[PDB]
């Protein structure tokens, strides 16, 4: 999906 | 401490497509604005014309097809009719709004970009953050970029200090805000942490004062100068999505996702209003079930007015009473 915050 | 709306531009094939607008903009003069997100456009408008047309007619004056999805958008400080995109394919291009055509592209991330910022003090320069866990600077009078910063995580978000085109903020998948003197790249100059997720955007109050918002459900203030934590801020819903981040001096604002925007004042950890997207003919092309979210927000710099805009596309002028 669009517009997700990258998880680490 | 309510929000009202002023205008609401419903702008394309809203109903059966993809319409998230990821970044909203005014430019240099507040007299123009530009969306940007997953349906391949960069849409400018005319401000004084949307709020005072009739509903059901609002359209932009000007909108360019693009490539790939856009993750943002930054306006040209000095050259006023320019602004800046990223894209999900990791492009870096200036526009021109007037004549519509793509002046530069800057083609070095790897990965998708999420965030360009054209600096105020130094308007040639231009930096991008991406996937690809680089940042990386840019001068229009030059076709590579001039400074790249290896990091060690995702790059969500860059942020020029407005005083100063030596610093940037950057929000890392890693959890921290790395400031960083773009003299000496060797090191941050100050790390920031606290957030418990990534830090999905930064941006300034002033000089000294930084916002920064998180997917741990937080805004954040921090003091860039003092190398300070100073307060955090709660009441909204943000675990998973870009939802938007906003400031002035005294105010932040933010998306959620239960398709709200929030106003904070920054010495008050509370939300002190919010406004609520959502409509009967989007109840049932269903789901404000929690699908919906805030996409993307942004104050006008002289003026408690807001430009505003969520997932399905929806546009709305607001102002703080």
């Amino acid at each position: 999906s669009d517009q997700i915050v990258p998880e680490y | 401490s309510r929000l009202r709306v002023i205008a609401e531009i419903r702008h394309g094939d809203i109903f059966h497509s993809a319409n998230i607008v990821s970044s909203i903009e005014f430019d240099r003069d507040d007299e123009l604005f530009a969306t940007a997100g997953v349906s391949r456009c960069i849409k400018v408008f005319d401000f004084s014309s949307v709020v005072n047309e009739p509903a059901d007619m609002q359209c932009p004056i000007v909108e360019m097809s693009t490539r790939s999805k856009l993750s943002c958008l930054s306006w040209n400080k000095h050259e006023k009719n320019h602004i800046a995109s990223s894209d999900y394919e990791g492009i870096v291009t200036v526009w021109d709004v007037t004549t519509r055509q793509s002046l530069m592209e800057y083609e070095e991330h790897e990965k998708r970009a999420w965030s360009v910022d054209f600096s105020r003090t130094e308007p040639s320069m231009l930096v991008s953050g991406s996937d690809d866990c680089k940042v990386k600077v840019w001068c229009t009078r030059q076709e590579a970029s001039v400074i790249n910063i290896d990091m060690k995580a995702n790059i969500c978000c860059v942020k020029y200090n407005p005083g100063s085109s030596n610093y940037i903020a950057v929000g890392s998948a890693d959890h921290h805000i790395h400031y960083y003197d773009l003299r000496n790249i060797s090191q941050p100059l100050h790390v920031f942490s606290g957030h418990k997720k990534a830090v999905s955007y930064v941006k300034f109050l002033s000089n000294n004062e930084l916002a920064s918002a998180s997917t741990d459900s937080t805004l954040r203030l921090w003091d860039v100068k003092d190398n300070l934590p100073v307060r955090t801020f709660r009441g909204h819903t943000n675990e998973k999505n870009f939802v938007g981040l906003t400031v002035n001096s005294e105010y932040l604002a933010c998306g959620s996702e239960t398709n709200e925007v929030y106003v904070y004042h920054k010495e008050i950890t509370r939300p002190v209003t919010s406004h609520r997207f959502g409509s009967p003919d989007m109840d049932d092309a269903e789901e404000e079930a929690g699908s919906y979210f805030i996409s993307a927000v942004c104050w006008k710099s002289d003026s408690p007015t807001m430009l505003t805009a969520n997932s399905q596309g929806t546009i709305k002028v607001l102002v703080l009473a």
